[PDB]
RNA sequence: AGACUCUGGCAUGCUAUUCUUAGAGGGACAAGUGGCGUUCAG
């Protein structure tokens, strides 16, 4: 199956905005899909689910000085708010 | 600065590095 | 007993294996299925559905 | 054309080659320099292939002119002279490598010229292209390919520059610059690699912008060659000191810089695999790291599928030798009673567990094999253990199954004989996938158990097929597969019993049951193949006992159609045209039915009976057929419309459209003109590449801080190839997505 | 050769409920593994 483009804005925002809440499997990625959003969908509640946690499989083979700013802006921001 | 004015300086210094680098008729016979 | 065997028991599928298993052991020892088995085949079926 | 000796001498061709240096057009003429850089490259092959040290002297001044006309700004010349200076690399400088050795700063010989042709590739590395950079990474990558091994105390300025080139505020050269990095990591190892550009996250470090991040990614997916001593000498302290600072942060308050913390140890045991690869001193240096998998295995869950992983990289291609297959099976000696303790414990990644232990039991001694089956079944034979539990050892008894001897497996196939009768799916399912392991092997003790205990097997299979529920018919019938394909000839009647099983099971719940019965109606079919002298009629006694499923229940009726559907589809000529036509008419009296199941599996027959035998058969009974599909239903032709456009799609190329027309009606004649019609129309690893919505070439741009010098080797950072530079909110806070 | 809508296989979980019921909640999301891959889509 394909993946809908607004499955694929929402996994775009969900994981630049709260990444660091995100967790490695699908069980933690559906609760924080659950306490993040109240997505009254099922099924794509579970694709988005699905495909931010290949996001952050793919993004954490990458390299570290990224996912360090994107940490540091995210604590600047919440700190600003 | 811009493509164009980029471009134009860095032609200017290859052609000013070539020319301080500067400081016959061709060989036709294969064996002396 | 749905046509589509994802809905139907499985139960009901042994009981399916088992009848089925029997049929093919008399219709594969009747004598006038040895010569022409196409053709007995087809007016099986010929006459099966015209029967609907 | 290669000419001999006695047509061009290595002399000849060298005073040619001088001569013809001697032109270099005006600089960008672009017609005569491609064919001329082209003649270079092949008198220089021709003179590698007469004299080698000759074409290597010779070859500086070329790599210098192809640096020049690599300065051009047409990029066909780009093209050409990267092609060139490639295929010299490929052809006339990497299988000459191994004769050469080493190099040194004082080289002589040949080696003097490969420092100096690589001293023309580190200049043509410069600022002065500012366009080519792709084609020089490129060709960086494959010198590194190529001479990683024998190039290695001379290239880590190179690495330097790189390092300096990719730490530029906009490179779009970063995936080329990676894969240049990756092939240097991976023939000149990632350890002196390391000695010439260092980590700088060693240990505690006052910023958290690593400016060489990208290396441990870098050694992680090209890492194959590199020896597991440095590793362990390297990785494991510093690994140690960052999980540590790690918790301590955690605990101190502090979690963004925790989890920055956590990102970099979490990747840097990735490079396990990749070090695992083809180590070079894995007979010896396995040793260290025995407790530090076995601690990363019991009490880190977060590493444990990727050092699975790392276990089965190895298993892929470290088990070569016979000392380090001994080491290994040692340590497996040492290891399963802890993966053992891992799979069965209660929550897991349980899928990647099992598959590392299966991969792992191939390749370990029978003797602990036996003994562990032992533990195995007396831990399923004790009544003091949960479903879960009980599970998770048939599970380890299905892993343990193919690796013991013939005693061993005769005891277990004893043990699971009284649970094939069992209510419960779960152990019936365990036992059948038991049954099916024990009979995969086709050689060593499992086929000593088939042919020794065929009777037995094929009298509880008979037995057990009765009380057989649903998802046990999956592996079952694979097992069927591994006792028929070295089943002799008197055995007719136990395969006949089989096959309303395997017709039941062209329809079963589970696509891979469907395709198990389908692949062993094939096995069926080929096992009657070498039954019989002739093959038409072995193939018509197959036929034969499978035809009466056209007559009697609805769906034994449509498992029919579909087994006759994969049985023509896989033996198309050989059974006979004729029996096509007649099993053709008897489809179309089936897609006469009512049941929209026998009428789609009657369109398939159809669609497979079109695709298999010939137009001149076909035109016969076109008219019948044809006739068969017009007068079908109105609500049949509304659901299944494809179907039948498929058809008459095909009747239409196979056939003459005016006798296709003729034989429809109205409705269907308004169908074929439009399908008439719709045939005339017929005729990179960065955050924010991943998260992207969705002439030219030769512009610069500058910076302007400290004053620009353009004989600065540094000066190439400043420098850019490329331009610089919806959810709704509830009362808590949370998004709406629809 | 439907990248349309909806839904089913297992529930010894809840309700008047392990065998018959009828509403709701879980469960499947290609999830994982090995290859072919422009090294990402498939």
């Amino acid at each position: 199956r394909v993946r809908t483009k607004t499955v694929k804005k929402a996994a775009r925002v969900i994981i630049e905005k709260y990444y660091t809440r995100l967790g490695n499997d699908f069980h933690t990625n559906k609760r924080v899909c659950e306490e993040i959003a109240i997505i009254p969908s099922k099924k794509l509640r579970n694709k988005i689910a699905g495909y931010v946690t290949h996001l952050m499989k793919r993004i954490q083979r990458g390299p570290v000085r990224g996912i360090s700013i994107k940490l540091q802006e995210e604590e600047r921001e919440r700190r600003d708010n | 600065v811009g493509p164009r004015l980029s471009r134009r300086i860095l032609q200017q210094a290859r052609q000013q590095q070539e020319e301080l680098e500067a400081e016959r008729e061709r060989t036709t016979r294969l064996g002396p | 007993r749905p046509s589509e065997l994802s809905r139907m028991s499985a139960a009901q599928r042994q009981q399916l294996l088992e009848e089925e298993r029997t049929r093919f052991q008399e219709l594969l020892a009747s004598p006038a299925y040895r010569a022409s088995p196409l053709v007995a085949i087809g007016q099986t079926l010929a006459r099966q559905m015209q029967l609907e | 054309a290669r000419p001999g000796l006695s047509t061009l001498s290595a002399e000849l061709n060298a005073q040619i080659i001088t001569a013809l240096y001697d032109y270099v057009p005006s600089e960008n003429d672009l017609q005569p320099l491609l064919a001329w850089l082209k003649v270079m490259e092949k008198a220089h092959i021709n003179l590698v292939r007469l004299q080698w040290d000759l074409g290597l002297g010779h070859l500086p001044r070329f790599f210098g002119t192809a640096v020049t006309c690599l300065l051009s700004p047409h990029s066909q010349v780009l093209t050409a002279a990267t092609q060139s200076l490639k295929e010299i690399l490929k052809e006339c400088v990497a299988p000459h490598m191994a004769d050469i050795g080493s190099v040194t700063s004082s080289a002589s010989g040949p080696a003097q010229s490969v420092a100096k042709m690589f001293r023309a590739v580190e200049e043509g590395l410069t600022y002065k292209f500012h366009a080519a950079w792709s084609s020089v990474l490129q060709l960086l990558c494959v010198f590194f390919e190529a001479c990683g091994r024998q190039a290695h105390p001379v290239m880590r300025k190179c690495l330097q520059s790189l390092c300096d080139l990719r730490l530029s505020p906009h490179f779009p050269h970063t995936a080329a610059l990676d894969q240049a990095v990756g092939a240097a990591v991976t023939s000149m190892g990632p350890e002196v690699v390391l000695q010439a550009v260092p980590l700088e996250i060693d240990g505690s470090e006052e910023t958290l912008d690593f400016p060489r991040s990208w290396l441990l990614p870098v050694i992680r997916d090209h890492v194959q060659e590199t020896r597991l001593g440095f590793f362990t000498t390297y990785f494991l302290p510093l690994a140690n000191t960052l999980k540590s600072k790690a918790m301590d942060l955690a605990q101190a308050g502090s979690t963004v810089e925790s989890k920055i913390y956590d990102t970099l140890q979490w990747q840097m045991w990735t490079l396990l695999p990749g070090f695992c690869t083809r180590p070079t001193d894995v007979a010896i240096s396995f040793k260290g790291l025995a407790r530090t998998l076995g601690m990363a295995i019991s009490e880190r869950p977060d590493l444990r599928v990727t050092v699975c992983q790392a276990l089965r990289t190895l298993i892929t291609k470290g088990c070569q030798a016979e000392a380090d297959r001994a080491e290994v099976s040692r340590f497996a000696k040492n290891f399963l009673p802890i993966l053992f303790n891992l799979y069965g414990q209660p929550v897991a990644p349980r899928r990647a567990v099992l598959e590392t232990i299966r991969t792992y039991l191939t390749i370990t001694d029978t003797q602990l094999v036996n003994s562990l089956l032992e533990k195995a079944s007396e831990k399923v034979l004790d009544p003091a253990s949960s479903d879960f539990t009980r599970l998770s050892v048939l599970d380890l008894v299905v892993a343990l199954a193919p690796c013991a001897d013939e005693a061993a497996i005769s005891k277990l196939y004893s043990t699971i004989r009284p649970y094939l009768e069992s209510k419960a799916h779960g152990v019936q399912k365990k036992a059948y996938r038991v049954l099916e392991e024990v009979c995969a092997s086709p050689q060593g003790p499992g086929a000593l158990f088939v042919q020794s205990h065929l009777e037995d097997l094929k009298k509880t299979l008979l037995d057990s097929l009765r009380s057989t529920s649903s998802p046990a018919k999956r592996p079952r019938l694979k097992c069927l597969l591994h006792i028929v394909r070295k089943l002799s000839a008197e055995h007719k009647e136990f395969i006949t019993a089989l096959i309303p099983e395997v017709i039941l099971c062209t329809k079963e719940v589970s696509v891979g049951a469907r395709k198990n019965a389908f692949a062993l109606l094939v096995e069926m079919g080929h096992a009657f193949l070498r039954f019989g002298s002739n093959q038409e009629e072995a193939l018509q006694c197959y036929l034969v006992l499978i035809y009466p499923g056209l007559v009697g229940a609805v769906t034994m009726v449509s498992c029919s159609i579909l087994a006759l559907t994969h049985l023509l589809f896989e033996f198309k000529g050989l059974m006979g045209t004729s029996t096509v036509e007649q099993l053709l008419e008897n489809v179309c009296l089936l897609l006469a039915s009512r049941t929209r199941d026998v009428v789609k599996s009657a369109l398939g027959f159809i669609k497979v009976a079109v695709t298999v035998m010939d137009v001149a058969h076909l035109a016969k009974h076109v008219q019948l057929v044809m006739e068969a599909i017009g007068k079908l239903s109105d609500d049949m032709r509304r659901h299944f419309r494809m179907k039948l456009r498929n058809l008459f799609t095909k009747f239409i190329r196979k056939f003459g459209f005016e006798l296709v027309k003729r034989l429809l009606p109205e409705e269907y004649h308004r169908v074929l003109v439009n399908i008439r019609k719709a045939e005339a129309r017929a005729k990179g690893d960065s955050i924010e590449e991943i998260l992207a919505d969705s002439r030219q070439r030769s512009r610069a741009w500058l910076k302007e801080d400290e004053p620009l010098n353009f004989l600065d080797p540094k000066v190439a950072q400043r420098v850019l190839a490329t331009q610089p530079g919806g959810f709704k909110v509830s009362a808590d806070g949370r998004l709406i997505i629809r």
